């Protein structure tokens, strides 16, 4: 990469990152989507 | 355009994030949340409209055979932009 | 050389299938109707034994969706509603079988687009 | 294209652990010999079937073309 | 003791309906003129014995049969349900 | 007989004459490839798809439109009709679009299938396509024109299906669009289908963009509840949601329709939905709560009252096996008062005679009728898919159609005779010219509305169209088992509560106001904690939270009608099973298992525990409720016509309006459209459009 | 026939038609049909009763000599009144070729063990008795070959589910591997992939 | 009518013959198989959980399905003798981790959408 | 060619290439591929979920290839082992967070190996 470099682009990372398992900056994986049912909320007064 | 969650975390491009009375919450204690920083409509946001002289114009997304399919775009509705359906590109004629 | 038994064939206790996946599904013997966004009617030609829907749920983690009933993507192929009535009734599932649906013949006629006296007269073409 | 290069067979003799050993060595020799002659003759041209309703095509083409992208999609879905 | 509703499953075309349904065309209307309170319900049958069934208080119900019957004896039966004679 | 002899391939077929040769191909087997043709549609003949050689003739015929003659030998798969073919398909694919992985109908495609299947398999095109711009027609219709192919079956569905002249083409040659050339919105009942006919991604569905691929989903055939025509559907589904809803083909109901309510009313079940249940606090604020507590404190109730301090509403969207679960458990606390909120009249025979509250005729016996009289109805937005099959017979048969009523907007012409209840008594006498019109009919149809029952003069409306039927088969004499009466009915529960003994409408509650009252998803409205004595105990079961829901002290959260095996009864009496396509969600279950354990827990267990038997107890209570597509009944119209001269209810001086009055009603009307967004847009775009 | 096309030899073609015509011919007890494919593979239809006789003479004749038994295997076609065809694939070296045997059965019909005509049989046969329940009658011993012990049902009926249904996993409070019902977090997806618009003409049914 | 060719009985009573003899065959193993596994079972229970496997299949009036459930039993048998079978497949007929099934309606009710 | 970690691109001008077609989900042979998708707030076509559990994946290089648009590639990394299972079962995220790390070295590959596809 001295003699020729790579792209540049504003979106690749400027600093690089080792294999961080086992480690607080471990990836957790989790769910990306949205809840699909929205359930019906009561009224806040009373019907008497 | 990252943003913050009222509890604390960061909403993801998606518009994810666990609301006040979820248990999933726990996964994070200890650890992180994985989540990308480079919004990518924000970034397509800010490129410039194209100006052509033209009423169709083609777009591959650049460099060939390392875009995307070629499409035509008609440009000839004023009131709006014409719009890549792969890229996000807009482009214009040039009014006035 | 032969028995000659007269009794009617069931052969449950030899499939290995779990007790309550006998009698309590429920399968379905039809004609698949054509999707109606397309024109091809390939897909209508076969019967087909598909068992009841059961319950899906989300995956705590990465939110994906699980099933506790190994039947749910089961789907049989028999060439005749008879076929597939014999099979469903020797392997001991209760089945409820509708009839084949079939596009009525339909009078066409392009001169009728132009009519002298009739609404059948078309404005476009 | 087998039949267009030449090699030998081993046979054994006795049927037991060491005629075996001796053939599978003298196969590996004969493939090496087949492996000359595969490399001498190696020809141009395509390395798929030029019929896109079995075998997708090329990138490009499915970039630039209308029915390339069609069976393309049809081919991998 | 108390009747609610009588039910009459008749089948259409059965030769064992048809006094039955001689007697609906023929009296069903007077029988509609003497209790204009009553709920009697008709229903069709499908290849299945004529019944006349009938509600009492608290959900019982009691069912008869009417396979073969002429009108005279589905009215007699009728009758007999409503006065309440075994 | 007039049987001529033709060959496809060599092989002999005998067809009536004026079969086309696309039809004929059919008898064999073979299907013809095809883009402009449908089956509903007028002929066109534009796409050239379907050019065919015939044996010994230079030139090429399409299928679709040329009739087949004497001694014809059809060469479908000969090389002459693949070159063609191949030729067409060219054509076609020279200025399309590369849209695929971006276009909605990537997988269920018929140019992407028959280019694999009848096409070439490359292209020698090197120039630019051409690109027009993209119409706006509505929020349910997304427009993509670059992909139209130039077929015409939307215009010619609008015109004729529709009978709504919007779209058009406008241009010449190879720029020449399909459109409406002016911002315009295409809105109607039935405007959603033309995504179905239109081959290509140039018209989707636009609540449906970018959410599945045809090949995830898993087809659930099954039965829509938005209406009383019971038009089947598909219900799509993929990894435990819904995804959309798609007409399932019945040539005797729907045809290959739905409405634009059937179609996309679907994104309600997403929204307001019961999930747990639920009692009143110390507070009076309704709080989450187990099953067990619940059906404990509703049953405290029903043991602590009987007789006629308990009775029962049933909604709109409510199955037989639940009416009937219900209905037993009342009457084992000796309840009778088993009430719907639709109202029809109980003078006479009532719901003794069914057909006296059934469309006798039929939905398809419509198309043999050569005069119908509407009596205060909006059959445009009560039953879409029956105003379409009036629309049919009309084109196709020259029906005479005439109303009683406000003048509405029909998609046809009819003969409008007025808006006064008294006309009926005229034509009741003989006195209108409209009565030697109906004497002269050989086939003569009276449909009557359960809207213009509702008025409070429903006996009396009702005593003036039979005798009009009457007078009918009186002077015209027995043609047949014709059937003149018929009853338009617009919820899709009524029919199976008046087959199941409930009494029509709610008066009865009126008369004896309840100390305990049951709504089974009873969402009208008709009943007020005013119109019911102090500290009454009201349960709601149901799949919403509408303005049922908040009135009630209990709350049992109950399914949906794609979430469970449910039987309905349509306007003409078939009884239909939907199909579980999706579970309900959180802790609601099934109804008539939620009003079975109730039963159980409250000492009064009822005989079935399967679906099975509390079909068994249906066969007992109504044995027509078993009978999954039959549609034939007796006539006792003799009986019911006798029967309703009793009593002599007099009409009231106001005029016949329907409540469906402009298709900005008809978007809105039951508790699944109202939690609809895209019903909102609906409302929106027509009360205001851009 | 340009060079996407794969050739075809009309000799081999009539070769392996006139043996087929000579086979039936010999043995017309057991033979109901014969057929040569377009990529010349000859086929034997025979009757259950025949698999012993037939494969003894494609065995021992000395016009046949089909020494080798190359694979032994089941089909299973839930639409037939016979579950189950059975075929068996023979290799001649002495003349170069290859064969097909197909016979049929269903559930609870017996088919006759050729481990005395070909010792390779006799796994062949346990596997086809592993996977699709076929009983092989005098087969020298008859018992599972690639299922786990006490394992219930037959893998490759078609109506056996994909997945099974017990999985297996390690409890710590009795210490061992269970099974238990299966409980997939994932269930699998199922694709609609069969498209309407027929492919091939040729093979195209009578609408009956 | 309906010839059928037989597996190993002409009738009822050589199959039924076949069974006595196949469970006496397992009583008889059950004692071997206890002690040999090292299970923590008794024999009492062993042959109770034989008994209750003999007669979960007691409904069968077919011969030809009889003789197929004895040659599977006693292919079991074969698999439990010569120590084939782990401790794990011998444990694996009493479903000692999978958790209680409630047959009763409101149960079934309160726990999930099951029938 | 190496076939390695996973990871999704975008354009240069930053927006991501993937347009959820879900031709990649319907080609893989492990059915590792999970993908949700719906119309962005720029009525653009864009994936709400974009799921690979590794610990299903065989490494085949079917989806890249059945990508039509270069989104989802195979990159060179290989050293990428883990403590738990957990955290091998990758959501649009992670995928993302590899192109970004990526991209430099996946770029010029492909500039290497492209005009062989
Ligand atoms: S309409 Fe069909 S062929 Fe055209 S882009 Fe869409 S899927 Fe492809
Ligand atoms: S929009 Fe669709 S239906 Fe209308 S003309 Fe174009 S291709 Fe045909
Ligand atoms: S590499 Fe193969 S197995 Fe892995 S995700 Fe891609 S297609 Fe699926
Ligand atoms: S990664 Fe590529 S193939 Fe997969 S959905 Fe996105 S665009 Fe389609
Ligand atoms: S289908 Fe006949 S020309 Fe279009
Ligand atoms: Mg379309
Ligand atoms: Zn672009």
């Amino acid at each position: 990469p001295t003699t020729k470099p790579p792209t540049a682009r504003k979106y690749i990372w400027t600093n690089h990152k080792f294999n961080v398992s086992g480690t607080p900056q471990q990836y957790v994986p989790y769910s990306t989507t949205r809840k699909k049912i929205q359930e019906w909320v009561p009224p806040s007064t009373p019907y008497k | 355009g990252v943003r913050t969650s009222p509890t604390g975390e960061k909403v993801t491009h998606t518009g994810q994030a666990y609301d006040d009375g979820d248990y999933r919450r726990v996964r994070f204690s200890d650890r992180q949340k994985e989540v990308n920083e480079n919004f990518a409509i924000d970034l397509i946001a800010e490129q410039p409209v194209s100006e052509v002289g033209s009423r169709v114009i083609s777009c591959d997304g650049g460099g060939g055979a390392l875009g995307h399919p070629r499409v035509y775009i008609n440009l000839d509705k004023e009131t709006k932009t014409g719009t890549c359906g792969y890229c996000g590109l807009q482009f214009r004629q040039p009014h006035h | 050389q032969l028995i000659a038994v007269d009794e009617k064939l069931d052969i449950t206790t030899l499939t290995g299938v779990p007790e309550e996946h006998i009698k309590t599904r429920k399968v379905r013997i039809f004609v698949p109707a054509r999707n109606n966004m397309q024109s091809g009617v390939n897909n209508t030609k076969k019967w087909k034994m598909e068992f009841d829907t059961r319950e899906r749920w989300e995956n705590p983690l990465m939110g994906w969706s699980s099933t506790a009933d190994p039947l749910s993507n089961l789907v049989l192929t028999f060439s005749t509603k008879e076929d597939a009535v014999a099979f469903a009734e020797k392997n001991g599932w209760s089945f409820d079988v509708e009839e084949r649906k079939v596009p009525k013949p339909k009078s066409k006629s392009y001169g009728a687009n132009f009519s002298w006296n009739k609404r059948t007269r078309v404005s476009t073409k | 294209v087998y039949d267009q290069v030449e090699f030998d067979v081993p046979i054994g003799s006795r049927g037991d652990c060491y005629d075996r050993y001796l053939c599978r060595v003298e196969e590996m020799r004969q493939s090496l010999r087949i492996i000359s002659q595969c490399l001498n003759k190696m020809p141009p041209g395509e390395i798929k079937v030029d019929d896109a309703k079995v075998s997708p095509p090329k990138r490009a083409e499915m970039k630039t073309s209308m029915e390339s992208l069609i069976h393309h999609f049809k081919l991998y879905t | 003791l108390g009747l609610r509703e009588i039910r009459i499953h008749l089948c259409q075309r059965s030769p064992g309906s048809q006094g039955v349904r001689d007697f609906i065309e023929k009296r069903y209307v007077e029988l509609k003129k003497a209790n204009p309170d009553l709920p009697i319900l008709i229903r069709e049958c499908s290849d299945v014995q004529p019944k006349l069934w009938a509600r009492y208080a608290f959900g019982q119900e009691k069912n008869v049969s009417l396979n073969n019957f002429s009108a005279d004896q589905v009215t007699r039966t009728l009758e007999n349900v409503l006065s309440g004679k075994a | 007989s007039n049987l001529i002899e033709v060959f496809v391939d060599g092989q002999s077929v005998m067809v009536e004459p004026g079969t086309t040769v696309l039809q004929a191909c059919e008898k064999v087997g073979m299907q013809i490839p095809r883009f402009c043709y449908h089956e509903r549609l007028s002929v066109a003949g534009n796409c050239r798809m379907c050019l065919v050689e015939i044996e010994k003739a230079p030139k090429v015929v399409a299928a679709c439109a040329m009739p087949v003659m004497k001694g014809w030998n059809i060469l479908t798969n000969s090389e002459k009709s693949k070159k063609a073919r191949e030729g067409v398909m060219e054509f076609l694919l020279a200025n399309h679009p590369l849209d695929c992985p971006i276009c909605d109908q990537g997988g269920e495609c018929d140019l992407q299938d028959q280019s694999m299947m009848f096409g070439s398999d490359r292209s020698r095109f090197l120039e630019g396509k051409r690109a027009v711009e993209d119409k706006n027609i509505g929020p349910l219709v997304k427009t993509i024109m670059t992909r139209c192919i130039q077929c015409t079956r939307c215009i010619r569905f609008a015109s004729e299906i529709a009978g709504v002249d919007d779209l058009g083409t406008t241009g010449r040659g190879n720029d020449m669009q399909v459109g409406t050339y002016i911002e315009k919105m295409f809105m109607s009942e039935l405007s959603g289908n033309i995504i179905d006919i239109c081959p290509v991604g140039a018209l989707t569905s636009k609540p449906y963009a970018f959410t599945a691929r045809p090949w995830e989903t898993r087809k659930t055939e099954s039965i829509d509840v938005m209406d009383a025509v019971g038009s089947n559907i598909v219900v799509s589904t993929r990894t435990g949601e819904v995804m959309r809803i798609l007409p399932r083909m019945h040539e005797d109901i729907n045809e290959e329709w739905i409405s634009d309510k059937t179609r996309f009313a679907y994104d309600g079940l997403k929204r307001q939905r019961l999930t747990q249940p639920m009692i009143r606090n110390e507070k009076g604020l309704l709080t989450y709560t187990t099953w067990e507590d619940a059906l404990s404190r509703v049953a405290g109730m029903l043991q602590s009252f009987q007789g006629n301090d308990v009775a029962a509403i049933a909604g709109g969207l409510v199955d037989a096996e639940a009416l009937v679960a219900l209905k037993d458990l009342l009457n084992r606390v000796d309840s009778d008062s088993l009430c719907t909120e639709e109202v029809f009249p109980t003078a006479g025979a009532g719901t003794d005679l069914r057909s006296n509250y059934l469309l006798n005729t039929t939905i398809a016996g419509v198309e043999e009728a050569d005069v119908i009289l509407l009596v205060g109805t909006n059959p445009r937005f009560e039953a879409p898919l029956f105003n379409a099959r009036i629309r049919k017979s009309w084109l196709h048969n020259d029906l005479k159609v005439a109303l009683i009523g406000s003048p509405v907007d029909l998609t046809y012409r009819y003969d409008h005779l007025g808006d006064s209840p008294k006309i009926l008594q005229d034509i009741a006498s003989g006195n209108h010219p409209f009565s030697q019109i109906l004497k002269e009919a050989k086939k003569p149809m009276v449909v009557l509305g359960s809207s213009a029952l509702q008025r409070s003069d429903g006996t009396a409306i009702l005593a003036a169209v039979s005798n009009i039927a009457q007078n009918i088969r009186l002077s015209s004499g027995v043609t047949g088992d014709w059937k003149v009466m018929n009853i338009l009915h617009r919820i899709a529960s009524q029919v199976a509560a008046l087959d199941l003994g409930y009494k029509p409408g709610v008066e009865a509650i009126r008369k004896n106001p309840p100390k305990v009252l049951f709504l089974l998803g009873a969402d009208g409205g008709c009943i007020t904690r005013q119109d019911l004595p102090k500290d009454c105990f009201i349960i709601y079961q149901g799949h919403h939270g509408d303005v049922g829901a908040p009135m009630a002290d209990v709350i049992l959260p109950g399914a949906a009608y794609t979430e469970k095996s449910a039987t309905y009864v349509n306007t003409e009496g078939r009884a239909q099973q939907t199909k579980v396509a999706v579970t309900p969600p959180g802790l609601a279950r099934e109804d008539w298992k939620i009003i079975r354990a109730l039963s159980e827990i409250a000492g009064m267990t009822l005989p079935y525990d399967t679906l099975d038997q509390v079909r068994s107890r249906l066969e007992e209570v109504s044995p027509n409720l078993v009978r999954y597509d039959d549609v034939e009944g007796a006539n006792y119209f003799q009986q019911a016509n006798e029967l309703s001269k009793l009593v002599n209810q007099q009409l009231l001086a106001d005029p016949l309006v329907p409540p469906q009055l402009t298709i900005k009603d008809f978007y809105m009307t039951d508790s699944i459209s109202r939690a609809s967004q895209t019903m909102a847009k609906c409302v929106k775009a027509v009360t205001e459009g851009i | 026939t340009r060079p996407t096309i794969r050739p075809r030899n009309d000799v081999v073609h009539k070769q392996l038609s006139a043996f087929g015509q000579y086979v039936a011919e010999i043995l017309p007890k057991y033979v109901q049909q014969v057929q040569v494919s377009c990529f010349n593979e000859l086929e034997i239809f025979i009757h259950p009763d025949g698999v012993i006789p037939v494969l003894t003479f494609l065995r021992d004749h000395t016009n046949a000599q089909f020494k080798s038994l190359a694979d032994l295997t089941a089909v299973d076609v839930p639409t037939r009144q016979n579950r189950f065809e059975i075929v068996y694939n023979l290799l001649s070296l002495r003349f170069n070729s290859r064969i097909r045997v197909k016979t049929y059965t269903d559930e609870l019909t017996p088919i006759e063990s050729s481990v005395t005509v070909y010792k390779a049989a006799n796994w062949y046969e346990r596997e086809i008795w592993d996977m699709f329940g076929v009983f092989f009658a005098n087969h020298p011993d008859l018992r599972r070959i690639l299922t786990d012990y006490g394992f219930e049902g037959h893998p490759f009926r078609k109506d056996f589910p994909l997945s099974g249904y017990v999985e297996l996993r390690y409890d710590d409070e009795v210490k061992r591997v269970v099974a238990e019902p299966v409980e997939l977090a994932q269930e699998f997806r199922k694709f609609d992939l069969n498209s309407p618009w027929e492919a091939f003409p040729a093979y195209r049914q009578p609408p009956e | 009518g309906t010839s059928v060719k037989p597996i190993f009985s002409r009738d009822m009573n050589e199959a039924k013959r076949r069974v006595r003899e196949l469970y006496r065959a397992w009583y008889r193993e059950v004692p071997n198989t206890v002690h040999l596994f090292q299970l923590d079972i008794s024999v009492k229970q062993g042959r109770d959980k034989v008994r209750e496997m003999f007669m979960k299949n007691a409904h069968v009036t077919d011969p030809r399905v009889v003789d197929l459930l004895v040659i599977k039993g006693k292919m079991e048998l074969e698999e439990t003798i010569n120590v084939w079978k782990q401790r794990t497949h011998i444990m694996r007929f009493f479903h000692e981790t999978e958790a209680p099934r409630p047959t009763d309606f409101l149960s079934k009710f309160y726990v999930g959408h099951d029938p | 060619r190496f076939r390695g970690e996973h990871a999704l691109r975008r354009y240069p001008s930053g927006e991501e290439r993937c347009i959820a077609c879900k031709l990649c989900e319907a080609v893989c042979p492990a059915q590792a591929i999970t993908i949700e998708a719906e119309p962005r707030a720029d009525g653009s076509r864009r994936t709400t979920r974009y799921d690979i559990d590794m610990t299903k994946c065989i490494y085949c290089g079917f989806c890249q290839e059945a990508c039509p648009v270069d989104a989802i590639v195979e990159g060179p990394n290989f050293e990428f082992s883990t403590e738990t299972h957990e955290e091998l079962l990758y959501n649009k995220e992670k995928l993302l967070n590899n192109g970004d790390k990526w991209e430099a070295e996946i770029a010029a590959n492909i500039q290497a190996d492209y005009l062989y596809r």
